[PDB]
């Protein structure tokens, strides 16, 4: 109860719509108890209770109160605009935070050495794994907030914490601390497991998780809630240097070989990496710069290179691995979004509002017999034109009464040349579904 | 012409009137079915009812007819139903005339709801920016029964106040699960005046001790209202990432802080009855242990961030417990630590998370039913006069 009360007045402030005053008063308190141990001005009730326990059970108390509030401060920081030169009690509260889980591992066996030591931190983090739960869900948004110059040298003991913040390497810190183990989860895995579900991202986080999952395949080849949490920092506001290491990471996540292999379990995963490469291409703008999209340098540069080279070499590596259910996932596709993304992204991919600057006699697969040609179906545009259009037609077909308005107008130039294209580059599935209705009633 | 623009939405509801005052020749399969109409305006339906078949309900749509500035009007009979706690046992003292005996404790929660569902929706309108729909019947939201005036008349203004709030939360969490696509954005409780009604339940914190052996109903008023904490923190995981208005971050921070404040003003003085007695230790932590049992079950982000702000305090007298809640505590504490590897919401898990959430809705009205009968029921025996 008693520094239950006084922690509860310090840390029910920062819980507020409104940050009063108390925010420069309350850091003071907190190196005042916790780093050097000093009684002195605050209620006399905390000094009897403080003997009353361990000086352990005060960081377990004290732990998850400054813990929210670093949040809230850190989550306000951004708006004051600390965000280059940190101020005196931010600095004084990191500094508290550097003492109760980095030195107070070192005093807590001085207040109150290798096989001993580790039972004696055992006994020191029995009840660790619900606060290091909080330490890894207060500060994943919150990783490139301090800045270097911001990361002040009174954090100076606090940095083989926070280096490891941007290689994600194995830290010094015991509550993050041979093929088969790596696959027993540790602290250190399931402390990430409880890390990525965090919104407000950017690039050095997630630089930080791509090269932690970089540095985790070197340490297994030599499972998707992790594709999940990928999933909630690639749907958001996506930059260019994220989708490079991003589109690396599913170029390395592709060949595990847990490929869904339907041709060898019928005698007894794939669908958001499509989704993570269709978001990637389509947020890059278009192929030669129509529509909407990020515009710019970096909007420019990364459809010839990694649209190109990193995205288009995920998918001909894809394709590589079944040969039959990504015409349903396509469809799922086609199925779930409106007609000006599709339209942005098929022009990010095949460049259909220019005109078709070949000859007159597109038509090298026009024909029901030559199915087994592997040019275009084995490139990317192709294949995804294959597996969007026998569910287009049937979406063009089932709102008939929307794009014959002339309200899609312009819109209705595009698919004037779209499916056009597909009858130009495509003619193979175009001669197909043309007539497939024999293939459907008169292939018995 | 007007009188004709609203015709048949003023010619039912003058019976509507007077069938929640329970006077009209009226079965049950036909009394909800009026009710339905008032629902069928907004694209809305009623909450699931077992005195209505499976062939009833199958047939009714949601279209646009007229019947929602003939509710706005009429919005106080539905505060003069839900706000008295004597017509639930009133209930089934008049709707005795049919012959279906499993189905009637629960239809005394499914018509307090299939009012409150109906008072989420006008409300709204005037509680979009500024609130000028509360403050004209009820503005004791605003006015709050202050920490240090706790009386027994204040009691019983307190308790049917947040039976009234919990009740409204209740046919709100009805009209977001099986009709979650109003516009409108659905503000019972808006969180400006979130600094507010925490303060309404230190009235029956420090008022339980003195507030508590006089019937009934003044034991389980700790039952009646840390439901409504549960009913808060899904309203506000409904309302902080919801898709009403242009910011959605900063809005759920804003709610994130609002349902802190709201926790770290009704914690403490639960902690103060711990530390008092430790026979109080079991009777207040019963109903502790059964808020989290329902935060396990709703599996909130908000109760992920206050696992360790009450696991550390609860667990250093763990032993001075009773013998159920003790296990029931481990228990709580084990699922815990099992799903802390599953604490990650994705893109398609909030749909069975909201089915269980419905199903769970459904169950916990009817225990509510169950829960206010009893109560009325044995405060009546409290108080035979």
């Amino acid at each position: 109860l008693p520094i239950q009360t006084f922690l509860w007045r310090q840390t029910s402030a920062f819980l507020r719509p409104k940050l009063g005053k108390q925010y420069e008063a309350s850091c003071v308190s907190f190196e005042r108890v916790l780093v050097e141990n000093k009684l002195h001005g605050l209620s006399p009730a905390l000094s009897e209770a403080i003997q009353s326990i361990s000086r352990w059970e005060l960081v377990q108390a004290a732990l998850p109160h400054v813990l929210h509030c670093t949040a809230t401060l850190l989550s306000n920081r951004n708006k004051l605009g600390h965000q280059d030169k940190l101020g005196v009690a931010e600095t004084k509260l990191l500094h508290t935070l550097h003492w109760m889980l980095l030195e107070a591992p070192q005093d807590c066996n001085n207040e109150r050495s290798n096989d001993e030591e580790e039972n004696n931190r055992r006994k020191i983090f029995q009840n660790s794994m619900a606060t290091v739960e909080l330490f890894v869900f207060l500060f994943a948004p919150l990783v490139h907030r301090i800045k270097e110059s911001d990361l002040t040298f009174r954090l100076a003991s606090g940095l083989v914490i926070w280096q490891p913040m941007w290689e994600h390497r194995q830290p010094g810190v015991s509550g993050f601390t041979p093929c088969q183990r790596s696959r027993y989860a540790t602290y250190f895995d399931v402390a990430v497991l409880r890390c990525l579900l965090q919104p407000h991202w950017s690039e050095e986080g997630t630089q930080w998780s791509l090269m932690y999952y970089l540095q985790r395949l070197r340490h297994m080849l030599e499972l998707s809630v992790v594709l999940k949490a990928v999933y909630l920092v690639l749907n958001h506001d996506i930059s260019s240097r994220i989708c490079d290491v991003a589109l690396n990471i599913v170029e390395c996540l592709l060949q595990l070989g847990v490929v869904p292999c339907v041709e060898k379990n019928r005698k007894k995963n794939h669908r958001l990496a499509l989704t993570m490469l269709i978001k990637i291409v389509k947020s890059l703008g278009c192929a030669y710069g129509c529509g909407e999209g990020h515009r710019g340098l970096s909007g420019d540069r990364l459809r010839h290179q990694v649209f190109r080279e990193n995205a288009q070499n995920c998918l001909t590596k894809l394709y590589k691995l079944d040969k039959m259910q990504f015409r349903q996932t396509m469809r799922d596709y086609v199925n779930k979004d409106s007609l000006n993304n599709v339209v942005d992204f098929l022009h990010a991919l095949l460049g259909f509002c220019m005109e078709p600057v070949t000859d007159n006699k597109a038509g090298f697969g026009n024909n029901f017999t030559t199915v087994d040609n592997k040019s275009t179906a084995q490139n990317v545009e192709g294949i995804i034109v294959s597996a969007m259009f026998k569910s287009l037609i049937t979406r063009c077909a089932s709102t008939t009464h929307e794009l014959h308005s002339p309200e899609n107008l312009g819109l209705y130039c595009d698919i004037r040349q779209l499916v056009q294209f597909i009858k130009e580059a495509h003619g193979n599935v175009f001669r197909r579904v043309a007539l497939s209705a024999l293939l459907d009633s008169a292939e018995k | 012409k007007e009188r004709d623009k609203f015709y048949l939405s003023r010619s039912v509801v003058l019976e509507l009137l007077q069938a929640l005052k329970l006077k009209s020749p009226l079965p049950d399969t036909n009394l909800l079915l009026l009710v339905q109409f008032i629902c069928a305006d907004a694209g809305t339906k009623l909450a699931e009812s077992t005195i209505l078949s499976k062939q009833m309900i199958a047939s009714v749509p949601g279209c646009g007819t007229a019947a929602m500035e003939c509710v706005r009007q009429y919005i106080n009979e539905v505060l003069d139903f839900m706000a008295d706690m004597h017509t639930l046992t009133k209930l089934k003292s008049h709707m005795k005339t049919c012959s279906q005996p499993l189905h009637e404790d629960t239809f005394g929660g499914h018509l307090k709801v299939g009012l409150a569902q109906i008072a989420a929706m006008d409300i709204s309108r005037g509680n979009h920016r500024d609130n000028k729909a509360v403050i004209r019947y009820l503005p004791w939201l605003y006015h709050p029964p202050s920490a240090m005036q706790q009386g027994p008349k204040e009691f019983i203004e307190c308790v049917s106040h947040i039976r009234l709030l919990s009740w409204l939360l209740l046919g709100s969490l009805t009209h977001n699960a099986v009709c979650p696509n109003a516009s409108s954005p659905c503000l019972p409780i808006p969180l400006d005046a979130g600094s507010h009604v925490a303060d309404h339940l230190i009235v029956i914190l420090i008022g339980f001790p003195e507030q508590s052996k006089t019937s009934v109903l003044h034991m389980c008023s700790l039952f009646h209202a840390f439901i409504f904490a549960q009913l808060w923190t899904v309203y506000c995981e409904q309302s902080a990432v919801a898709t009403n208005l242009q910011n959605q971050n900063e809005f759920s921070f804003t709610a994130i802080l609002t349902a802190l404040e709201f926790w770290s003003r009704v914690t403490p003085s639960i902690l103060q009855l711990m530390a008092h007695n430790k026979v109080m230790v079991e009777m207040v932590c019963l109903h502790v242990i059964s808020l989290m049992e329902a935060l396990q079950e709703c599996n909130s982000t908000i109760f992920v961030k206050l696992i360790p702000m009450w696991l550390p305090m609860i667990q250093s007298n763990i032993k001075h417990l009773s013998a159920g809640l003790q296990l029931r505590l481990q228990a709580i504490q084990n699922h815990v630590n099992h799903h802390s590897l599953r604490t990650l919401p994705g893109s398609g898990q909030s749909s069975a998370g909201l089915a269980a959430l419905r199903k769970w809705l459904q169950c916990t009205q009817f225990k509510m039913a169950q829960v206010e009968i009893q109560s009325s029921e044995a405060a009546s025996q409290f108080y035979p006069l």
